[PDB]
RNA sequence: UUGACGUUAGCGACAGAAGAAGCACCGGCUAACUCCGUGCCAGCAGCCGCGGUAAUACGGAGGGUGCGAGCGUUAAUCGGAAUUACUGGGCGUAAAGCGCAUGCAGGUGGUUUGUUAAGUCAGAUGUGAAAGCCCGGGGCUCAACCUCGGAAUAGCAUUUGAA
RNA sequence: UAGGUGGGAUUAGCUAGUUGGUGAGGUAAGGGCUCACCAAGGCGACGAUCCCUAGCUGGUCUGAGAGGAUGAUCAGCCACAC
């Protein structure tokens, strides 16, 4: 499965910017997102620890739009890796091809990123990869296939992506339409919004 | 700084030839996450009335402890009441694995990596000077060293 | 306990019980029904509690609630029972699994179908 | 009858560290002198003295730091009723490696970091934190 | 030479010594050493010990339904 | 007696096979004396096609060890691999 | 000349969003609330409980939450349960000191020299199947899966040392 | 051969080819394996005997661990074939 419904309504819920759509119009002038979603949208409280903790991985998931069963293996490699469980499931979900085709600038959203992979739009390293979920590695070179270079959507989307703030940790030739993952991101490199802790935390609980 | 979190609210009853008088007690713990952290339990009639005065009794109650730069330097065990907990130094990443009342202490002081596990009665009242007891239990190499009067290289060594 | 004492007499593992003695660790069972009456709760509780009294394949005979509004058993009915008391009702350790064998789904409900049988609306 | 002098040595250190006793005095032995001598090296004690000849005494000073007693936890491992032998893989670390555990080793009598640096095992006397 | 070391507990069969044998034991469960003692028949030709002694047995081939051990030697005899 | 022969492993329609030597009585994927090598039909890129023991080979077919007719080909394989 | 699988995987080309979303839950625990219907009835319920007129607990609806080709229920094991406690519990009054004693087996046992090396400790050798688990790799578009090397198998036997 | 491998003491005695010896027979092979004879041994509170349950292991599941639970598939061993 994918999640297929409404978009916004997830950033509504939580509370934020999911970047569920291309950044072209600001999110709040096409949601009300400062309410949450539904009837009882303006009558926001007390959340639990747990709810606090259940937001923020759901916030994480709807970002990088990956299920539960995938999420919670990716926090159980996290886990196995070395080092920070916190650190590495970011670099996990940051490493995937849906994501780093998005980074690059190739998909204006996460969900067009994954059509293009799924459609077979793209190489890694010269070879056609269509499963979103690929762990694109460092020095990995994504690539459009030739096929796929007169998509206007993905020319839209490069011209989208320079009004975002550039990966330092990938380079884009936006002209030959290919990509090189340079490196895995640091902690640092990404937003922070994000509090890893508290994923870490409810896989625990 | 100074970040405080309610721990608990509870309501409380004195039996009267009226009725019974309802009151409220706020268990808060305050701290600057970075070593000092208080406890402080308030009661008034009124909710807001009892979470301030623990917040302000928290305040003047307040106590350095030792860490590891996010964590504790050895395994430490508290008790108060019937309250036993035990905590333990942790990698980073970890999170605070605590459970209730524990974890609040653990967020205010500043530890983000501990194990912890709580034994015997889980009362918040009773879990927080446990937790606190633990907490200043904790002394760091340098401070083990001094008192022995080694080196904190010959300590481990 | 002494170490001494604990290796003359190690410390004993506890015997657990079911609950749900009849279904003799089967997630259900097939019974026929020998009664369907109704019963009152134990008080706080008042009402009166759809029963039937279910003789198992394994030959138990039990009393297994009927959940949902208005049923369709009669005595002679071939029920599948599960799991679960009824905290009211002392006695009544089994449910009958409503839409499975002679036991029908419960009429025009529609939320929580599946707990209680009913296909999905045709919409 | 007293079956454990090592347990009553420990004691008679932790009982009189807690009633700010300057020094405690027991009936000496090789092992309570080789412990006590551990205890000096690892700085638990200020110092021990064994006068008598007929009935040997031991004298262990005791130390305080900021007049708290510098031995925190003083726990017997190895008992009479339940002895504890571990190999140099599987020695106790105490207090997170601050404290010492009171090794004896068949080279003698070391802390736990000593007999570990040394690969051996042995016998747990005890925790000092 | 694996022999083992015990003592005569029972000496009433012609020509076989029964030898209890004792080892040291952790316990599995509880740490704590233990003695346990294994009994093992043993063949004595000339019927030289007696009930007390104490024996070195070595294993041998099956010289009776119960009797695969041998008397090697005589540690120390009884008082 | 005693033979060298493959015993699949691997998965469905991915053949791995363990070069073994057993006695022929026991089933080909079941109890064998010592795996001497490791034969892939399929291999790519990095993997080995054929590791083989051949100095083993040489020990047990000395010791009257059967080769069945493909670890007879492998080994030579492996002898033109030396 | 030898392929059961086989119209094989893999590749292309077409045409069109075209052929493809449920299930449980929303009183607290526990993420998610309202309105109607009902009126200790009908019903719910893991626990605490809910329902006798403004029911976030019943039934429907709207809305929401969780999960998703699944979702729930039941059964079952371990966990949480330090609630059989070796790690790691207790026994004045909460359950728990035999009414008191003597005492065999057992358990434990003061100081000290020497010796021994059974326990203990260290090392070597043999063994501890392969698979699995774990760590590094390698191969399937990824993953599952397959696979190479290592680690592990906390043991046991023999042996050499320490004391 | 030794050690390990469920539960029950509201199951405490059990055994008389039984335990050992001698000789003979018997077997691929030691051996009460069998028989004759001699002796009265043997086992058992480190639980014999009896009763209930049960194929064992590598493993598997759970567990921070120590444990607990379990023994489909795969592999080793055992037993069985109305
Ligand atoms: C006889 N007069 C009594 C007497 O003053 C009581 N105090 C001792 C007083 O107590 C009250 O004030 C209370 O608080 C209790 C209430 C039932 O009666 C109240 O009125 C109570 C008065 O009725």
């Amino acid at each position: 499965a994918r999640y297929l419904g409404p978009k916004l309504k997830l950033s509504r819920r939580e509370g934020t910017d999911l970047f569920l759509k291309s950044g072209v119009r600001a999110i709040d002038t096409k949601c009300k997102i400062d309410n949450a979603p539904g009837v009882h949208g303006a009558r926001r409280g007390r959340l639990s620890e747990y709810g606090v903790q259940l937001r923020e991985k759901q916030k994480v998931r709807r970002m990088y739009g990956v299920l539960e069963k995938q999420f919670r293996n990716y926090y159980k490699e996290a886990a196995r890796l070395k080092g920070n469980t916190g650190e590495n499931l970011l670099q996990l979900l940051e490493g995937r091809l849906d994501n780093v085709v998005y980074r690059m600038g190739f998909g204006a959203t996460r969900a067009e990123a994954r059509q293009l992979v799924s459609h077979k739009a793209i190489l890694v390293n010269g070879k056609v990869v269509n499963v979103p979920s690929f762990k694109v590695a460092a020095n990995d070179v994504v690539s459009i296939r030739e096929k796929a270079k007169q998509q206007s959507r993905i020319k839209a989307a490069l011209e989208v992506a320079e009004q975002r703030e550039k990966p330092t940790w990938i380079e884009v030739d936006g002209g030959k339409m290919e990509g090189t993952f340079k490196r895995m991101p640091e902690r640092s490199d990404l937003s922070a919004d994000i509090n890893e802790q508290l994923i870490v935390e409810l896989y625990s609980k | 700084d100074l970040q405080e979190k309610l721990i608990a609210v509870n309501r409380v009853s004195k039996t009267v030839k009226g009725g019974r008088i309802m009151s409220f007690t706020a268990l808060t713990v305050v701290g600057d996450g970075n070593g000092r952290v208080g406890f402080g339990y308030g009661k008034a009639r009124e909710v807001p009335a009892a979470i301030q005065k623990a917040m302000e009794k928290a305040r003047r109650n307040m106590t350095t402890i030792a860490l590891n730069e996010g964590t504790l330097h050895h395994p430490v065990k508290g008790r108060h009441s019937g309250s036993k907990v035990y905590m333990q130094p942790a990698a980073e990443g970890t999170g605070v694995i605590a459970g209730g009342a524990m974890r609040a202490v653990l967020e205010v002081a500043g530890v983000h990596n501990v194990l912890s596990k709580a034994y015997g009665s889980t009362n918040p009242i009773n879990i927080v000077r446990a937790t606190i007891d633990a907490l200043g239990s904790m002394k760091s190499p340098e401070m083990v060293a001094a008192k022995r009067g080694l080196t904190v290289e010959s300590i481990s060594e | 306990a002494t170490i001494n004492q604990l290796v003359r007499k190690p410390r004993a593992k506890q015997v657990v019980k079911s609950n749900v003695p009849a279904l003799e660790a089967c997630p259900q069972k097939r019974g026929v029904c020998t009664r369907v009456y109704t019963t009152t709760p134990k008080k706080p509780n008042s009402a009166l509690r759809k029963v039937c009294r279910v003789r198992l394949t394994n030959g138990f005979e039990v009393t297994s609630y009927i959940g949902g509004e208005g049923h369709n058993l009669q005595e002679h009915s071939v029920v599948l029972i599960r799991g679960g008391r009824v905290k009211d009702l002392p006695g009544v350790r089994y449910h009958t699994v409503r839409g499975a064998l002679d036991c029908a789904g419960v009429n025009d409900r529609k939320q929580g179908r599946s707990k209680y049988g009913v296909k999905r609306p045709k919409s | 009858s007293m079956q454990d002098p090592i347990s009553d040595m420990l004691t008679r250190v932790r009982n009189g560290q807690a009633a700010n006793k300057v020094a405690v005095k027991m009936p000496s032995s090789k092992l309570k002198v080789a412990i006590a001598a551990l205890l000096k090296a690892e700085g638990y004690i200020v110092d021990f003295a064994v006068e008598g000849e007929a009935k040997p005494e031991l004298e262990v000073t005791l130390k305080y730091f900021q007049a708290k007693p510098v031995i925190e936890q003083l726990k017997r491992v190895s008992r009479p009723g339940l002895r504890v032998y571990k190999k140099k893989d599987q020695l106790p670390s105490v207090m997170g490696g601050l404290g010492i555990a009171i090794v004896s080793t068949s080279k003698g009598l070391m802390s736990d970091r000593a007999a570990r640096k040394a690969g051996l095992g042995g016998e747990i006397i005890c925790y000092v934190a | 030479k694996r022999t083992q070391q015990g003592r005569v507990v029972s000496d009433k069969m012609d020509k076989s010594i029964t030898v209890a044998i004792e080892r040291f034991v952790k316990h599995p469960i509880y740490g704590k050493y233990v003695k346990r003692t294994t009994k093992v028949h043993a063949h004595d030709e000339n019927n030289e010990c007696g009930l007390g002694d104490t024996v070195e047995i070595a294993e041998c081939r099956p010289l009776s339904k119960t009797k695969s051990w041998t008397l090697v030697k005589v540690l120390e005899k009884a008082k | 007696m005693v033979t060298i022969r493959l015993a699949r492993h691997g998965a469905k329609k991915r053949p791995f096979y363990q070069i073994v030597v057993a006695d022929s009585r026991n089933a080909a994927t079941g109890r064998f004396i010592e795996k001497v090598g490791f034969f892939n039909p399929t291999a790519k890129g990095q993997e080995e096609g054929l590791r083989l023991d051949l100095d083993r080979v040489n020990h047990w077919v000395g010791q009257g060890a059967s080769v069945s007719d493909r670890v007879a080909k492998l080994v030579k394989d492996a002898q033109k691999a030396a």
